[PDB]
Order: structure tokens, then sequence, then C-alpha cells
């Protein structure tokens, strides 16, 4: 085949995996944000939940 | 004493004493109804008075 193709074809090659790179990247600085501040959604360990505490009046009334 | 007049206690002095539980478990703090615990025994003294 005309050299122009692999020429397209070598472009298309390497922007695709730059970006890959640059993603890789990104994700590995977002995973240390995400784990040293718990501010995303990744690592949100489970907390008690709030609806099994009982309000009702109790026996004493200093709770 | 008490006990044998409690079921009459308890018929009379049913607004005061009501109104201190409510205040107890609402403020959650005696050093907030103190004065209604005053009127609580000002009332069951009267009570007894009669």
């Amino acid at each position: 085949d005309g050299p122009e193709k692999n020429y397209e074809k070598t472009m298309a090659i390497l922007q695709i995996e730059a970006e890959k790179a640059e993603l890789r990247l990104k994700e590995l600085e977002v995973r240390r944000l995400m784990r040293a501040r718990g501010d995303g959604p990744w690592y949100q360990y489970p907390t008690i939940d709030k609806a099994l505490i009982d309000h009702s009046p109790k026996t004493t009334p200093d709770n | 004493v008490l006990k044998a007049a409690a079921h009459h206690y308890g018929a009379q002095c049913d607004k005061p004493n009501k109104e201190f539980m409510l205040c107890r478990w609402e403020e959650k703090d005696p050093r907030r109804c103190l004065e209604e615990g005053k009127l609580v025994n000002q009332c069951a003294l009267d009570f007894f008075r009669q």
C-alpha cells in the first residue's frame, strides 16, 4: 500500500496511546487524592446508618 | 403514705406534674426545669393539706 496510509495510521496510534498514558497518570493522581481525602465516590468506607437510631421517648428524661 | 394517696395525687395534680415531665423530656437538663419541679412539690403539698 501507499506510504501515506502507514503515516496516518502511525499518527492515529500515537494519539490513542498518548491519550491512554495521560488517562492512566490522571487516574493514579485522582485515586491518591480520593484515598487521602475521602471526598470522592471511591474509598467511601462505611459508617453507621443514622436510621438505626431510635428517637422515641426513652425511660429516663436525660436520655 | 405516698402510695396510699398516689392515685388521687395523680388525678388532682395532673397538670403541674405533666408540665414538669414535658419540660424534663424536652429540655433534657435538670438545670432548666428546676422551677417546674418546685411547682410539683408545692401542688403535692397542697394535695396532702386538703
